[PDB]
């Protein structure tokens, strides 16, 4: 975490 | 993540251009994380441009994304009728918690059209029911702000009607208006004359059309 | 690759709901979900997402009232737990969010109100030969009294699109909604040329066509 998620 | 988009409305005659703007509170990751989405009524939202400036599959050259931190902008040149949508910008700060900003509308421009007005009777197979609605009809009219008045016998009626104004045509890039009065079927057929007032731009003086129950 | 939402209704207010996002074309796994959602007539918000790994996120407004997850090999959840009037907006699921692989679903429709489902009624706006703009009869149709939204209206079944302005619904104090479908046609077409609107409100499984004629 975090991470892309787009 | 909070991005604001200012002004929320823009316009631009057929062929113009337009700067829709978004500004982050603080800077997106990588400083050019931000989309740009389009979406016209009805349809789900379409991705024009992401990495500030690079153009999605297919879009036009038309749409030019621009920006970099936390100050952005989409320009759209040659500006077509069918261009009537609501923008959105899209960024991030750490490429998981997204957010949208509120939005830019897209008012295409062109010369002032007075409405042309319809009023339309109840009918006897609503009456029998029990309800009498009596719409009014103003079509293909710009720019948007106009009003309406109806009137029972010259007694101006106030609380029992709703409107609806369409979006902005796709082609001639007008807009229309359906206002309908709802009575009862004991107070509808207590009066004789009903009658619908227009106030417009395009109008010199505020046009009626009316009808008389029973007639 | 394409998605699609499921779950989409008529909800009470505190009754918990849950909104199916089914995927195809394309592992569940390999790329990230998002949920967004749209009340009427207002903007996008991006409601959370899930990764390739597993970590779910949500907005901050999101915290505690959504929950995400993949109910599936093939699935994605969002299940709002106390949903309030203000929950009443069409959710969309997508591929991603951001990247040239974002694919959007056609999104699912909910509507929170303790109002039953109910069927419109369908009238005329009949024009007439003599109340006429400039050698242009209007014409139409008012949907009355129908719940939950949508109703679709055509003219012709689809072949008279030109001139027609269906308006926008509008929420009566009844708690029913009521829409208009208006079209502009040829006058000395008003005795020759049939005009039929076409009424559907699937939510009641009401089929209408209906003849306008002066």
């Amino acid at each position: 975490a975090p991470e892309l998620l787009g | 993540q909070v991005l604001t988009q200012t002004p929320s409305s823009v316009s631009a005659a057929v062929g113009g251009t337009v700067t829709i703007n978004c500004q982050a509170s603080q800077s997106v990751y990588n400083k050019n994380y931000l989309a740009w989405y389009q979406q016209k009524p009805g349809q789900p939202p379409k991705r024009l441009i992401y990495s500030a400036s690079t153009l999605a599959s297919g879009v036009s050259s038309r749409f030019k994304g621009s920006g970099s931190g936390t100050q952005f902008t989409l320009t759209i040149s040659d500006v077509q009728a069918d261009d009537v949508a609501t923008y959105y910008c899209l960024g991030s700060y750490d490429q998981a918690a997204h957010a949208f900003g509120g939005g830019t509308k897209v008012v295409v421009e062109r010369t002032v059209a007075a409405p042309s007005v319809f009023i339309f009777p109840p009918s006897d197979e609503q009456l029998k029911s029990g309800t009498a609605s009596v719409v009014c009809l103003l079509n293909n009219f710009y720019p948007r702000e106009a009003k309406v008045q109806w009137k029972v016998d010259n007694a101006l009626q106030s609380g029992n009607s709703q409107e609806s104004v369409t979006e902005q045509d796709s082609k001639d890039s007008t807009y229309s208006l359906s206002s309908t009065l709802t009575l009862s079927k004991a107070d509808y057929e207590k009066h004789k004359v009903y009658a619908c007032e227009v106030t417009h731009q395009g109008l010199s003086s505020p046009v009626t059309k009316s009808f008389n129950r029973g007639e | 690759q394409s998605v699609e939402e499921s779950g989409g209704r008529l909800v009470t207010p505190g009754t918990p709901l849950t909104l199916t996002c089914t995927v195809s074309g394309f592992s569940l796994s390999s790329y990230p979900m998002n949920w967004v959602r749209q009340a009427p007539g207002k903007g996008l918000e991006w409601i959370g997402g899930i990764g390739t790994s597993g970590n779910i996120w949500y907005a901050s407004w999101a915290k505690g009232r959504f929950i995400i997850s993949r109910a599936s090999s093939t699935t994605v959840d969002l299940k709002v737990t106390s949903p309030t009037t203000e929950d009443t907006a069409t959710y969309f699921c997508a591929r991603g969010l951001y990247n040239d692989y974002t694919v959007w679903g056609p999104g699912t429709l909910v509507t929170v109100s303790s109002a039953s489902t109910k069927g419109p009624s369908v009238f005329p706006l009949a024009p007439s030969s003599k109340s006429t703009s400039g050698g242009t009869a209007a014409l139409g149709c008012l949907v009355k009294d129908y719940f939950p939204e949508p109703v679709t209206v055509s003219w012709n079944s689809g072949a008279l699109t030109s001139g027609v302005h269906t308006f926008p619904a509008v929420l009566q104090s009844s708690g029913l909604y009521s829409l208009s479908s208006v079209v502009t046609v040829p006058s000395s077409s008003l005795g020759t040329q049939t005009y039929i609107c076409n009424v559907n409100h699937k939510p009641s499984n009401t089929k209408v066509d209906k003849k306008v004629e002066p």
